[PDB]
């Protein structure tokens, strides 16, 4: 048992009546001096390192390059100018054992924590010596906190690539679907989780050239993806990850969601495929008023129509399925749909809920296309295009498959150096330059929405910390207000270095002309209505940072329509899984799931307090489990309300809540404007 | 006044070999004297034979003979316990710790042991007695199965206890700890049984069925005896396991409602050591 | 060729009556007619009766003269089901439907019966008829048990199926679903033993075996379809459960060997949504 | 039950001790004038059934309008003047419940046998009278059959390819696996069988980027194939088959050869794909020698030496695999491997097993590759060469890959009409036309490999048949002269209409110049020895047919040479199982199984005796099982040495049968010069 662990493993053993916290400062010294500062390859100055890094295939010289040794030397001091310290024991381990640069025998350590914040600031500023000073002090005080795929790989020669997410429209025809699998084989390889949809698959029991009952529906098409997802592993350490969307109207829905059933036979299970359900708001109305709903075939509706199902509006188009014979659909109950879904989802928190149409009646670029499906993640809400993967030797017609490269805000050393907008600013940078140097080869579709769209997602993390840390209940009106106001500032900043950018550069995204943004009706709330804190607590935190007013939101909607929009998406606020123990900050804006995390690594248990964890602010650091679903569904339809795309939202449910709770909570979700509901946790 | 109890006790207990991965135990296996492994084996075999007639016999017979329902039941279980678990854990046991040749030659010791074939004998000869509706029969069946479940069992347990409580093979001793536990509650419930009996006769009678009880008692007893020393003189623990088992007599008589037989000595310490969905509703979709 | 397959399959299918909750098929239950009342409770009773039988002595006696330590593992674990759990099954099915008097008068009716006693009492006479070492009345006594797991229950089943089908008595329907799943698996195993004896005999014999077997078929069908019209023709259901008993008579043929006798029927689609290595030695190599 | 197959099921009931045959004629013409004539639709003329055919989506038009219409009378009179008669039950039922075209409702009865022969005669004359009343004698005949896709499927709007065995090379890259899979997709999607070559993938634990034991192996990709035909399973009408082939000496042959195993577990286990071995000489040499054998890593072979480890000599190259360091190999036992082989050919009948040097040392088209594999029922051995499949937007390194379309010819009734030469050419021209009518557009290797290679199978069928209507029995030698004999006269009418078709069209197949036909290697057995029967009453069965002899084959030989060869790959034996009822012959060249066949349709149970079965050739008519397999190896070496692709060679084994017994036949196979051996059938 090392030292540093035995340390740690102090801070449950209560002295006093009270835990040790102040055990982990030790810990955390303790692991350095007696680990990392042993097995850190040592250099005799900078200049050898980086000849040692660039030589043995480490660091790639391109990016390096652009800079004259003088700029890379005064970047690196900039980065140890801050005598970083890593607060706990927790999130040097992370920093250490993930994303520091190991030799190839994975035995000693090349990178410090200040060297990687310079490699990504270098690669960041593209040859701006001074922006990658200003990338340095964003990433070194913690304020801006890069995507695990960007900040790991971020100027590796091995690295993969710096975008994980990926989201596929898959067309109903059998190239199509070969296609799909081979795409998202080739994106797994990268190490990035895809989503697919679908939705314009036939439903099993369909014709294929005038022949009926011979399509297998969604669910053999599931089985497939599943199969190249477990073969695309990412060398086993990561098992491949995929998520599969169906629409809720689909003929295969009942089977979609039969593949997440334990009792499910082994021939229909799909292990490693995760499952979305589009709900749009008919079907809610339909289990609304009892009345009996119908699930369509859609290769039918497209014969009739000559368009997918799932380019209709439901809302619009559900009685004329109905009444249309040569639509073929067969009767559902919506309510026993719904408690189906809450059954699975209490089982096995599957399948992620997306509202479509609460997603798309804030949706700027409805004209593009309407958002028919979510990422693996539950939180991107692009607009997407099928793309036709016609016979070989045939010319496809590459569609527009969503992707985002994604960046986390730390609320907590945001509002400490009340630094918002330069913070938003810097962030949507870095987001644009990763976008612009992402090139993939395998993905045409996703390629050609990378360059069309320019989307990037800026998230936030820590809201739960900052709150406990100041006084503030999560569950608490204070906390909303907070949100709203911070939120609000995050979109009225990154809104104006997307049109700042767009000015610069003199392009907009492809299509913006028909967005929201052009017309104005995107910033009719933000100039009718005034987002400043209403609590005298909450308007002190934002003391010494102008809050934009109703006039700044005039001024800056008349920038955008003189300019335009360089990004068609800019935020998105994702879960933020492992790379939050290096910022010493709670996941995104999901309140805290434990108070004090136990988890065993190798054969030995940590503890890791929630940051900031004290016996004052015990208290405000309440457990998700312990909160009311219907105060965290306010606060994330309060942050959503500012946020363009999606936010992961994960439910925390007691072992004693019943399906109908889980259905309530739905249900609230949708009516408060939720875009979508990730995972139901129980505890 | 018992047997739901007892019910409720033997299905809560259910359990199958598979349950536990005996992988784990491979080392400090290959780690033990000859001696030691063939004293293992060869009593892991008699515990076998034992279940193995149990399970065939004992509990069947003694379920026929018994009335109502739900006495029925727990002794139908309790059977099933015998020969569908117990029994085949040992198996499980043998597989992943012998070749095949060591496990056929086993079995084979058990048919031509003398010790293992006269306890056999003893116990399935009064199994096969009883006579329907003649309780005395019935009685006599009921204190060789507790005999068996509480006394004749102890000098097969006493080796993998042994074991469990310095930290080795504890794999295996976890599958005989849940057998330990299995029979502890079936010797119990057959003594309540048989106590029901006895208590029906006559004084002279009752003074006849304790004659028979300690008889056969100090029969069974002196056979283990010599079974005892045969298994364990090889591995130096004889007189320890012959204290082991006289400990469990005097269990087995307090199973019958007797006074215990033997006096108390001191056992290994080691060996001490070793042991929901509803609807919605139309205020549901409102807020 | 088959014993330890099963052994698999009949464990992991183990189950309990307490992971079912049943108090929430009174909000379906209540809206039942009459008849629809009346029916369940008679099947109910029905299958009850039969059930108890199979645990008492159809299962024990075979298990009783089957050789073989593994053969008589499989059938005591079934025994125990039918006892264990099959038999409370029952009981907290009644015991939530209907007060304690509505089911002593039911089990009055059926035990009084003459279609239902007819078929069970045509079953244990050829249970009492198995005599020591004769693998002739052993196996009649196995087809006669094959019978009842595989088709006798059927015509009872039928009714929970076409509830459970329809949304209607779920918990109880689902209960009922597992039962049956397990007497599936009973009929098959059973089944089996009784083609081992078969395939022993001469081919006179085999033809004598035959038309015991059509015989016996015979004289069941026929009392069913008077059982059938009895409970069913209030509810007007009789039609479709006919074709429901010719389907599972066929598959206890099927269980025992034989070819199907009724020709294939479609079955409501309610009661269907309810439901030598040796080594090379060097010269091989040559030629 | 119908009256028709009460009169069939009076075969089996032995009348004075005999079966009574004469009930299968009175069942056949039951069964028609009850059911055919009843369930045939009335046409008051030809030419209103052949609008009525056409105008309802039925036939292609396109063939059928290079007629007049007298000329198409003139077929249609020229096949039904022969008013032929089918001579059992059994063929008259195969033949209008699998082939005759019905109605879309599958009702009634549109096509009889002369409507279907002469369709296919008209479509194989491409607008010659003559041609097609030529073919129509072929067919009527019954001296030729074509293969069950082309003789289903010729001459039908709404028809899959005529060609449907497959030969698909896989390249070491996820491309090339995922259009691998796309193509067997595809492939099986027109209902074709469709075999893939594994010996190009790494072995499991094999670096990916320099990256160690990134690799799953050929197991994992044999799951996404098997997922794959199972989701392409030809509508639900015919479920997807596949094989994979793996050369003996990858890494992954054991790991290969478990996923055929009971025990194995569902992960592992592939259920609906063939596997075969490709065991070159070098490995049956170690294993006589009992040395301990290696199997080798291909990507270490590959990166050592440039090429592919199959693609190279091993009987040269395994010395220098093993001497070579950074070769990774694996040793084995090779004879434990080979009873392995035995023990699962024995338990489940695989893998195929292909002797790669038996293949090779005949082989006339080594210049353009080596015989690596071969299809889903082992008959097919031609050259092969691996495309490279590279990312998006780059382009394609098209190699060559197999397809033949196959036709029997019907031994009894060439022998019987004399007509060995005519038989053979009209079916060479009538695969020719097939081959070049073919046109897969989404497997572009297949393509090219048809367009270049214009490779076809001509396989016989009813020797056995046949050689018991003669009094000959199957294992005699006066057997093995007469398939010497027709064999040998086979091939050389074959080569002689390749040639003739080379002339004529004054182009031979790609790579002709280098092949042993050009160089005249091919023909030294043939004008240096004589092919005769050696036997007076074999010798009397080819009268009044010309033997061609020494000089008969020399002059061909000068005939090739001055005008080359049309088709690369000529003869194959393909198994021919379900239209042999139709032709009423025993399948392939193979012993019968049962002289009289047992089948279950519907309820209904039907007995096929084998055609000609009765008392006087009953002991002529001996089953599979009883013959000696040695005898049937030798039969099957005698034809061998005349195909120059393979015959589908089934073991028939006894259950009293070891393991090293199927090892001791397999053993002399690969001695007696047998090139693969298809299935283990044991009884
Ligand atoms: N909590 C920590 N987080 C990050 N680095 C640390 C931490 N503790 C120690 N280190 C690294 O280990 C070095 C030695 O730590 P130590 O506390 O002994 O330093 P020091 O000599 O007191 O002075 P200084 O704190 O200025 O380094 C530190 O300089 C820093 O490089
Ligand atoms: C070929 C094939 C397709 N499918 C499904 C997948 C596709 O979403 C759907 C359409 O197949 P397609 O490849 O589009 O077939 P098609 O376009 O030639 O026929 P059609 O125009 O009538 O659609 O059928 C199967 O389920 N199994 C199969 O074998
Ligand atoms: C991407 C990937 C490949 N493979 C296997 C299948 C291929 O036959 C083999 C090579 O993959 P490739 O697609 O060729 O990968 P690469 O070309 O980038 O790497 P290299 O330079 O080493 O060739 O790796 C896996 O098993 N799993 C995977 O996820
Ligand atoms: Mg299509
Ligand atoms: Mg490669
Ligand atoms: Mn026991
Ligand atoms: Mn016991
Ligand atoms: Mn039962
Ligand atoms: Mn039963």
């Amino acid at each position: 048992v090392p030292k540093w662990i035995q340390l740690n493993n102090e801070i449950m053993i209560q002295k006093d009546g009270k835990f040790q916290f102040d055990k982990d400062k030790e810990a955390v010294h303790s692991y350095f001096v007696d680990y990392i500062n042993q097995n850190t390859v040592f250099f005799h100055n900078l200049k050898e390192k980086l000849d040692y890094l660039v030589e043995n295939q480490y660091y790639e010289e391109e990016f390096l390059s652009l800079y004259s040794f003088e700029d890379i030397k005064e970047v690196f001091k900039t980065a140890y100018a801050k005598k970083f310290r890593f607060p706990s024991f927790m999130s040097a381990f992370k920093f250490y054992n993930d994303y520091a640069l190991k030799t190839n025998d994975k035995k000693k350590i090349l990178e410090r924590y200040e060297d990687r914040i310079s490699i990504v600031a270098l690669f960041f500023a593209n040859g701006d010596t001074e922006k990658a000073k200003e990338y340095v002090n964003l990433m070194i005080n913690q304020e801006y906190q890069p995507s695990t795929p960007t900040f790991l790989n971020a100027g590796r020669k091995r690295r993969g690539e710096l975008v994980s997410c990926f989201l596929l429209e898959v067309n109903d025809s059998l190239n199509d679907i070969s296609r799909a699998i081979d795409i998202s084989m080739q994106l797994s390889k990268l190490g990035g989780g895809v989503s697919l949809n679908l939705s314009k698959l036939r439903a099993k029991g369909e014709a294929i050239k005038d022949v009926e009952n011979a399509t297998k529906g969604v669910v053999g098409v599931m089985k497939l993806l599943d199969n190249a997802f477990r073969y695309a592993d990412q060398m086993g350490q990561r098992q491949g990850s995929g998520a599969a969307y169906l629409n809720i109207f689909h003929r295969d829905i009942n089977d979609f969601l039969d593949t997440k059933k334990i009792s499910a036979d082994e021939d229909v299970r799909v292990k490693t495929l995760s499952i979305g359900v589009v709900i749009p708001d008919k079907f809610v109305e339909l289990a609304r008023e009892d009345k009996a709903a119908y699930v369509f075939y859609p290769h039918t509706i497209y014969k009739e129509y000559g368009q997918h199902m799932d380019e209709m509006d439901m809302n619009e188009m559900y009685d004329k399925f109905v009444d249309n014979p040569r639509v073929k659909k067969e009767k559902i109950n919506p309510r026993k749909l719904l408690e189906k879904l809450a059954m699975l989802r209490s089982e096995s928190g599957y399948p992620y809920i997306m509202f479509q149409d609460n997603v798309n009646k804030v949706h700027a670029n409805n004209h593009i296309s309407k958002v028919k499906f979510s990422n693996l993640c539950s939180e991107v809400l692009q607009a997407s295009q099928v793309s036709s993967y016609t016979d070989y030797d045939e010319e496809d017609e590459i569609g527009l498959d969503i992707s985002c490269n994604l960046g986390s805000l730390n609320i907590l050393n945001v509002m400490e150096h009340k630094s918002i907008e330069k913070t938003v600013k810097l962030a949507t940078d870095s987001l644009t330059h990763v976008s612009e140097t992402t090139d993939i080869r395998n993905a045409p579709a996703v390629r050609r929405a990378n360059k069309a769209m320019k989307s990037i997602g800026l998230g936030a993390m820590n809201l739960h910390g900052y709150l406990a840390q100041n006084g503030i209940a999560y569950e608490s009106p204070e906390a909303r207000d907070f949100a709203n106001t911070f939120f609000m500032m995050v979109n009225f900043y990154s809104i104006q270095r997307s049109a700042e950018i767009a000015k610069e550069k003199g392009e907009t995204f492809d299509q913006y002309e028909g967005s929201t943004y052009a017309t104005g009706e995107y910033f009719d709330k933000y100039v009718s209505t005034d987002f400043s804190p209403k609590y005298e607590k909450i308007a002190n935190l934002f003391e010494g940072m102008h809050i934009p007013t109703t006039e700044d939101w005039k001024k800056l909607k008349a920038f955008v329509a003189e300019h335009g929009m360089y990004h068609s998406y800019r935020l998105c606020i994702a879960p933020t899984g492992s790379i939050s123990y290096v910022q010493s900050s709670t996941a995104s804006v999901m309140p805290i799931m434990e108070r004090i995390e136990e988890r065993t690594y190798g054969n030995s248990k940590t503890y890791y307090p929630m940051p900031g964890l004290a016996s004052n602010n015990w208290f405000f650091y309440k457990e998700a489990y312990d909160m009311d679903m219907f105060k965290v569904v306010d606060m994330i339809a309060t942050i959503q309300q500012h946020i363009d795309q999606g936010i992961s939202f994960t439910l925390f449910l007691k072992d004693t809540m019943t399906t109908r709770d889980l259905n309530r909570i739905d249900l609230y979700a949708h009516h408060r404007g939720i875009k979508t509901i990730y995972y139901a946790r129980t505890k | 006044d018992f047997t739901q109890m007892f019910y409720n006790q033997n299905v809560k207990q259910f359990w199958l070999p598979e349950e536990i991965a005996l992988n784990g135990d491979l080392l400090t296996w290959k780690y033990l004297g000859k001696n030691e492994q063939d004293t293992y084996m060869k009593v892991l075999a008699g515990l076998t034979l034992l279940d193995t007639e149990q399970g065939n016999t004992g509990m069947p017979i003694v379920a026929e003979h018994v009335d109502g329902h739900q006495r029925k039941a727990v002794l139908n279980f309790m059977a099933m316990m015998e020969n569908a678990v117990h029994a085949k854990s040992y198996s499980n046991i043998f597989m992943t710790l012998a070749p095949t040749e060591t496990i056929n030659e086993v079995f084979e010791w058990v048919k031509q042991n003398k010790y293992l074939q006269k306890k056999a004998q003893m116990i399935v000869g009064l199994y096969k007695a009883i006579q329907k509706d003649d309780e005395i029969s019935l009685f006599k069946a009921m204190v060789a199965s507790v005999y068996l479940e509480s006394f004749l069992f102890y000098s097969g347990f006493y080796y993998p206890l042994y074991f469990y409580g310095q930290g080795k093979l504890m794999q295996s001793g976890e599958i005989i700890n849940l057998i330990l536990r299995d029979e502890a509650i079936h010797g119990v419930y057959v003594g309540l049984l048989a106590q029901e009996i006895y208590n029906k006769q006559t004084e002279e009678k009752k003074a006849e069925l304790r004659e028979f009880a300690i008889d056969l008692l100090n029969q069974l007893y002196e056979n283990e005896l010599e079974y005892t020393e045969d298994l364990y003189d090889q591995v130096g623990l004889s007189h320890d396991v012959k204290k082991f088992i006289r400990y469990n007599a005097n269990k087995a008589l307090m199973n019958l409602g007797f006074d215990p037989y033997f006096e108390e000595e001191d056992i290994n310490p080691i060996v001490l050591n070793g042991l929901t969905v509803e609807p919605l509703k139309d205020d549901d979709f409102y807020f």
